[PDB]
């Protein structure tokens, strides 16, 4: 039960890592979206190609 | 080593999961290089004349 117990908290803690590093990814990709939000749709952006 | 394979194979999918970590990893350079330099769609030449 100890074996199992070992293996299983380690499978949970490598999903919970991989989640938190998705977690950031996707927190950084709604920073952009925000940011276009306020910047091209509320007004009009002379950045180019942005 | 066939013993250490064989009690290898008793553990999870631990190396289905840091083999398709790197491979993610290896072809998000490819498209961190095809953003940053591939911006232009025409190979453009300059004149003989500088």
């Amino acid at each position: 039960i100890d074996r199992l117990i070992t293996g299983r908290l380690q499978s949970l803690q490598t999903y919970v890592t991989q989640q938190l590093i998705r977690a950031a990814e996707i927190r950084a990709s709604a920073n952009l979206a925000a940011t276009k939000m306020s910047e091209c749709v509320l007004g009009q952006s002379k950045r180019v190609d942005f | 080593s066939t013993e250490c394979s064989n009690l290898l194979l008793q553990y999870g999918s631990f190396c289905t999961q840091l083999k398709r970590a790197l491979t993610g990893i290896a072809v998000e350079q490819d498209k961190n290089t095809q953003e940053v330099f591939a911006q232009v769609k025409q190979i453009y030449k300059t004149p003989p004349i500088k």
